[PDB]
DNA sequence: CACAGTGATGCAAATCAAGTGTGAAGCCAGACAAAAACC
DNA sequence: CACAGTGATACAGCCCTTAACAAAAACCCG
């Protein structure tokens, strides 16, 4: 497998 | 027998109706967020209250989560009591 | 026998900090098992 | 140009829903 990145999954309390 | 209302159910006898939904809460929040369950049913009830448009109870739930705003300073109660022409008996 | 203030004072009553180590209780587990209000 | 009300009314602004496109940052590795 190859790592494809992204914005990392922030914890749901620290989302909007 | 037909069923009855969900908030009239006691602490125990609401399990055979929510035993199914809890596990797809659990597995989704495990594979998506990282394992939190109280947080992911907290924010879902926030979203339900805000689509419900009941922002006052949403901010009161925020008050139970974070630090309580119970208690004013004696300085601001003094400013209130003297700036709205209140008496001390009132 | 008018009746709800008007605020400072002072006495009583309620709460609480603290030790550390107990009791009491809620509740997780999935499953096994009687009351009961309708057809 | 006194100034802080006194209450009702009116309106505006901000915030949900639908569902699909968009500006944009956060890492991966060719």
């Amino acid at each position: 497998h190859i790592n494809k990145g992204g914005r990392p999954r922030q914890h749901l309390l620290s989302l909007t | 027998r037909p069923r009855q209302h969900l908030l009239s159910l006691t602490r125990r006898a609401q399990k055979h109706r929510l035993r199914e939904l809890k596990i797809q809460v659990k597995e989704f929040a495990d594979k998506e967020e990282g394992g939190d369950v109280k947080a992911v049913c907290l924010t879902l009830f926030l979203l339900a209250l805000r689509a419900r448009n009941e922002h006052r109870q949403a901010d009161e739930l925020e008050a139970i989560m974070q630090g309580r705003g119970s208690g004013l300073q004696p300085a601001v109660c003094l400013a209130i009591r003297v700036n709205t022409f209140l008496s001390c008996s009132q």
